[PDB]
């Protein structure tokens, strides 16, 4: 390696522990502590994304110590399954409701005649307990398939999904490759797609019912919010999905170290954007900015 | 003479004849008595109930006789009769108008009254053979909106409409047999003497007026508020009433005197007071008002004693029971609590 | 002939009001204090009471 | 709870019942439109307005599916500012202002004419505290006499410092204007212009695209999105 | 109001019948309804309960897994279904209705019943002296006992009082040890504390004659003491 000499990895992660953690701590604090005759058919959704946002980030510095040393792991087995536990949680359960939020909005502005009773029964409390509920029983290898493992002899002991505890021999790869897989489309792609043609349908609303200052304003987030989320996430699942196809596509040696190498840093961009989405969805709003600055 | 000059200066020499009588008979402030007595300690209530169950805002509520029921009224057209001790509901009761504004209890437990923004009160009847609640009886004769209805007996009633009028009613016929008259503004309040002989009522032209129910014309008429006056309540005792205005100010009037007794103001209180309530002993004046909080009020020294926080927006109606166990607090926010 | 109605009830009304018997505020006022100390211990509420005798006692649930 | 007797159970059980009522009929209140009807004194309200469709009046009526009420406050005659707070949550505003009155003057007072006491209405109505986020459906009513008047009777009567063509759509162009720039707010309210006079139909299709409009526009600022 | 319940008849072992009852003159759909069985010259006894939209049902020990209870709401109908049968439920079936708020009066209208001749931890209340000779114009009591109290925490004390007058069904005379119920004169009186209990009735006429049951419902199942016939 040695590519990462000055080691900006465990000085951004620490730096990350920092921005986004305070960040959604005022969306979260605030949220609880305002009065109750708003209830602006978001606070739902607001406050679920930032629970799944703070607890996504809490875990951070037991992984900087990580990668500080040569691959060491002073913190013993209960905690390798533990901490893996609600990053895998917590990253199923922050993509989910930005979907259920995006559905949410669709339902009450292109139709909001035809479709009020459909967005009583499904959305709401109903919707943001099966996002939830649906994380966990997806990120469930992750307990099962973690154990501290070894290497020449791991002198500096390390954590790594064990993959022999299922699967014999021959068989390996497929609970390498399957489950990879399944992390890609259920947890990338197909909310990607929603948002995507949620927000088209919203977006051929406001040009057809709009001053020009609101009609600006409007039309300009709405294309933020479908850039910041893909230009984020997909450099994680792009190599990801890059070094898993190694295992078949016969990459020299010239470039399965490219992927180690720039992998960590691929961790970092997605980040960032749990710092950035206290601002993209719950302080762009001048009503709701007013509460926690006043408070 | 043809023109009428000179009865015209009648009234103005009569009211100042009234005025110099008042005087003469002013002695000395209630201040100067009720001042070497104890005052009265930080008065801590907590919140033991909260009904919940409407969908609107909150206008009116009333105790049961026996302190324990109590039903309310809100603008989503329906009428809730509460049990305070286990927070049940015993009945709902629809209404066909709802522009409801005011709500009572008969002193039998049998009966429920309605009204406002109809010109019609409506009576209902709640121990019925077929175990339903239906309405017996619908009194119209009011060209203005109902603010106030007070129960009498099991077949009088009393109310006041927005026409400047109030009318005594006979239930079994429905046909006003008093109409009081005499006000110049509308009535928004009235309240019943604890023996039932006499009443008072509160109107928009800052006035306040003393009737007999038995003959059935005005008695005496006090003034001193600067704006409308929204709230009207007895004294225990029955010789002495409160009023609350819309000048962010309290007022205490004796019949026996025709004099102003006390006043209950602070500068940093602006908005109005809607609601007005005494205690069983009469030393404790409880007062709603718009910023959202109601106060407790020590009667004799004019001192604030406590706060009654906890509401998200104004403070409508206000109650105490008839053996002072507890006080109920409705509110725009649709929520009722219970403090002891 | 215009209105002559209207102007002989006001002062009807307001002649009488001034044949009515007045107190002292003095004597009112004590009254008013006589009152609260009689039974001021009947008051559940300016002098709190045991949570044996409140029924809207804080219950468990 | 376990410690409750066999006659407390029952009563909790007609509790949930009252509840569950309770809340299955709350929900049907909100997909309803309330209009609070106002106008001037013989400004045509009853003829057209109250008339397009089949104390206090009320007045229900359906198109394409969505439920109305209408309610009429014209018959009151009391202190307006003690009950108007009670209609603080309705849809939109329905005014309706005859423009065949610049020469008309008032029954009771000669000084000025009906069309300024109207835009003394509508000023207070508009910025009202408890309305400072509803919008307003204005109607200009009876414009089958407006033309025929104004080619004879010009417009200088009403308005003396207004220069134009003296023809119909230049003068009703210039009142719809001087109505329209009453507004203050500009941002959280706005106004919705028609001429109706008395026509087929179009007046049912305007208050039902108006209050489409409005629902749209309040269900994307509750959203979050604004 | 109306109660009437058809369905009777002779039935052989083992067989099965079907029992109705048509309500008609109130609300039926906020009124629990019971089945109250009584033997040719014995005393009451309860059968089943379904409560104000079907949501608790309830059963006798003797019955239980045997007879079923129906609500038909939309008509007003109340059923029972009555699986194989033996030659020990000859007896006539009644329908009470009740209703359950702060201050109601449960066990209002007792409707008239069917004949059903077959062809061939629990409180005890007793009652004793089933034979009282009496003459009118003066004043008896009438005892009634119970093994477990029935004094709730609240304060309530569930026990009821009941009368049969000969060829007649029962009617309600005084709920809950102490109130009065509608519709009967003001020489009625009841009193007790704790356990043992004691109707008063004072002046009786021609029309006190019968049988006096007392009745607990602290808890189900539902327990029926025995009576006091009054002879004149
Ligand atoms: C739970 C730990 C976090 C890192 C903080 N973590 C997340 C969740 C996220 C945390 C922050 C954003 S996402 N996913 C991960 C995937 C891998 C992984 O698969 N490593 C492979 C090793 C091999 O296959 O030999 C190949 C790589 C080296 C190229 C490792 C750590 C991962």
């Amino acid at each position: 390696d040695w590519k990462s000499s000055g080691a900006l990895i465990p000085a951004i992660y620490m730096l990350v522990f920092l921005l986004g953690t305070t960040g959604n701590g005022l969306v979260l604090w605030t949220v609880f502590r305002s009065s109750r005759e708003k209830r602006r058919s978001a606070d739902i959704f607001i406050a679920s994304l930032a629970v799944a946002d703070l607890t996504f980030v809490v875990t951070l510095p037991l992984w900087a110590t990580y990668t500080y040393r040569d691959y060491d792991w002073p913190f013993g087995t209960f905690f390798c399954k533990l901490s893996s536990y609600l990053i895998f949680v917590n990253m199923y359960a922050s993509v989910f409701c930005l979907t259920g939020l995006s559905f949410d909005r669709y339902l009450a502005i292109v139709r909001p005649v035809a479709n009020a009773r459909l967005r009583l029964r499904v959305s709401g409390a109903v919707a943001t307990a099966v996002l939830w509920v649906l994380a966990a029983l997806l990120a469930m290898p992750v307990m099962v398939l973690r154990t501290t493992g070894d290497l020449e002899n791991t002198t500096k002991v390390q954590c790594y999904m064990d993959y022999s505890m299922v699967a014999t021999v021959s068989s390996e790869w497929a609970w390498e490759v399957g489950l990879g897989v399944s992390s890609t489309t259920v947890g990338f792609v197909v909310p990607f797609t929603i948002m995507l043609t949620c927000y088209f349908f919203i977006a051929q609303t406001i040009a057809g019912h709009f001053g020009l200052r609101k009609r600006r304003r409007l039309l300009s987030i709405i294309v933020v919010l479908v850039v910041t989320f893909a230009l984020c996430w997909m450099p994680y699942h792009l190599v990801k999905t890059l070094y898993m196809l190694g295992s078949l596509l016969h990459w020299p040696c010239d470039f399965d170290l490219f992927l180690m190498n720039i992998f960590p840093y691929c961790t970092c961009i997605s980040y960032v954007n749990s710092c950035l989405n206290p601002f993209l969805y719950a302080f762009f709003d001048p009503r709701f900015r007013q509460a926690c600055t006043s408070m | 003479g043809s023109e009428l000059d000179q009865l015209r200066q009648e009234a103005e020499q009569l009211k100042n004849q009234i005025r110099d009588a008042r005087k003469a008979c002013a002695d000395a402030t209630l201040s100067q008595i009720t001042n070497n007595i104890d005052p009265v300690g930080r008065i801590q209530m907590r919140t033991r109930r909260t009904l919940r169950g409407h969908l609107a805002k909150i206008y009116a509520m009333h105790w049961g006789t026996d302190s324990r029921l109590l039903v309310s009224a809100s603008q989503d057209g329906k009428l809730i009769i509460w049990d305070s001790y286990t927070t049940n509901k015993v009945h709902a009761i629809p209404l066909r108008s709802s522009w409801v504004m005011t709500c009572a209890y008969a002193p039998s437990g049998n009966y429920v009254a309605c009204g406002g923004l109809d010109n019609i009160c409506s009576i209902y009847n709640l121990k019925t053979r077929e175990g339903n609640v239906r309405v017996s009886r619908e009194l119209a004769g009011h060209t203005g909106y109902l603010s106030c209805c007070r129960f009498l007996d099991d077949n009088q009633i009393v109310t006041s409409s927005g026409d400047t009028t109030c009318a005594l009613w006979d239930i079994e016929t429905g046909q006003q047999t008093t109409t009081f008259t005499g006000h110049t503004g509308d009535v928004m309040s009235l309240s019943l003497a604890p023996d039932t002989r006499l009443f008072v009522s509160g109107a928009c032209d800052a006035s306040a007026k003393l009737w007999d129910v038995r003959e059935g014309m005005c008695r005496q008429t006090f003034t001193g508020h600067e704006s409308d006056i929204n709230a009207i309540c007895f004294f225990p005792n029955g010789n002495a009433f409160a009023t609350g205005s819309d000048d962010a100010t309290c007022r205490l009037f004796d019949l026996r005197a025709d004099q102003e007794l006390m006043t209950y103001s602070h500068d940093n209180i602006i908005c109005g007071i809607t609601s007005v309530s005494f205690s069983k002993s009469g030393r404790l004046l409880l007062a709603g008002y718009d910023d959202f909080n109601c106060n407790v009020w020590d009667a004799l020294k004019a001192d604030r004693a406590g706060v009654l926080a906890g509401h998200d927006n104004r403070v409508s109606c206000l109650g105490v029971t008839d053996d002072g166990m507890a006080v109920a607090t409705g509110s725009w926010d649709s929520f009722l609590k219970i403090w002891n | 002939t215009a209105s002559i109605a209207q102007a002989r009830k006001l002062v009807e009304q307001l002649k009488m009001e001034a044949n009515i018997d007045r107190i002292k505020v003095s004597k009112a006022a004590a009254d008013l204090m006589a009152y609260c100390e009689a039974h001021a211990k009947e008051d559940p509420l300016l002098t709190p009471v045991p949570a044996s005798e409140n029924p809207f006692r804080e219950k468990k649930f | 709870g376990c410690t409750l007797s066999a006659e407390d159970k029952a009563a909790v059980e007609r509790s949930k019942m009252i509840d569950r009522n309770l809340r299955e009929d709350g929900e049907k209140a909100a997909r309803e439109v309330k209009l609070l009807l106002l106008g001037a004194g013989e400004s045509g309200k009853s003829t057209i307005v109250k008339q397009m469709k089949i104390g206090i009046v009320e007045t229900h009526f359906t198109f394409k599916d969505l439920h109305f009420k209408m309610f009429d406050v014209g018959g009151q005659r009391s202190e307006r500012k003690k009950w108007i707070h009670c209609f603080e949550g309705v849809t939109a505003i329905i005014f309706c202002v005859a423009l065949s009155d610049y020469d008309l003057v008032l029954a009771e007072d000669e000084e000025m004419n009906r069309m300024h006491e109207s835009m003394k209405l509508f000023d207070s109505i508009c910025n009202n505290k408890w309305f400072t986020d509803t919008s307003i459906i204005l109607f200009l009513n009876k414009k089958d006499l407006f033309e025929e008047k104004i080619k004879k009777s010009p417009l200088t009567i009403c308005y003396p410092e207004y220069a134009g063509s003296n023809t119909y759509e230049e003068a009703a162009a210039y009142i719809q204007c001087q109505f329209e720039d009453l507004n203050k707010r500009k941002d959280t309210k706005e106004i919705y212009t028609h001429f109706t006079c008395a026509t087929d139909t179009k007046n049912v299709q305007f208050v039902f695209d108006a209050v489409t409009d409005v629902i749209i526009k309040n269900n994307l600022k509750d959203c979050g999105l604004f | 109001v109306q109660l009437v319940e058809s369905g009777g008849g002779l039935v052989q072992p083992g067989g099965s019948r079907k029992l109705s009852c048509s309500a008609s003159g109130f609300a039926f759909s906020s009124f629990g309804m019971h089945w109250v069985r009584q033997a040719p010259e014995k005393g009451l006894e309860w059968v089943a309960y379904i409560s104000s939209g079907s949501g608790t049902i309830y059963y006798a020990d003797t019955v239980k897994g045997r007879f079923t209870i129906s609500r038909d709401d939309p008509k007003n109908t109340l059923f029972l279904q009555m699986t194989s049968l033996r030659s020990e439920d000859t007896a006539m079936y009644y329908c009470v209705r009740s209703i359950y708020y702060y201050g109601s009066s449960p066990f209002d209208f007792w409707g008239q019943g069917t004949t059903l001749t077959v062809s061939s931890s629990d409180i005890v209340m007793t009652q004793a002296t089933s034979s009282v000779p009496v003459t009118p114009g003066e004043s008896v009591s009438i005892s009634c006992r119970s093994s477990k109290s029935l004094l709730h925490s609240n304060g309530n004390t569930y026990l009821y009082w009941f009368l049969q007058r000969p060829g007649q069904s029962p009617q309600l005379l005084i709920y809950r040890m102490s109130n009065l119920a509608s519709g009967v004169p003001d020489r009625f009186s009841g009193s007790g504390s704790g356990t043992a209990f004691t109707l008063t009735i004072s002046r009786l006429e021609a029309e006190d004659v019968g049988v006096y049951y007392c009745m607990q419902h602290l808890e189900y199942p539902l327990t029926f003491g025995a009576g006091t016939k009054l002879e004149l």
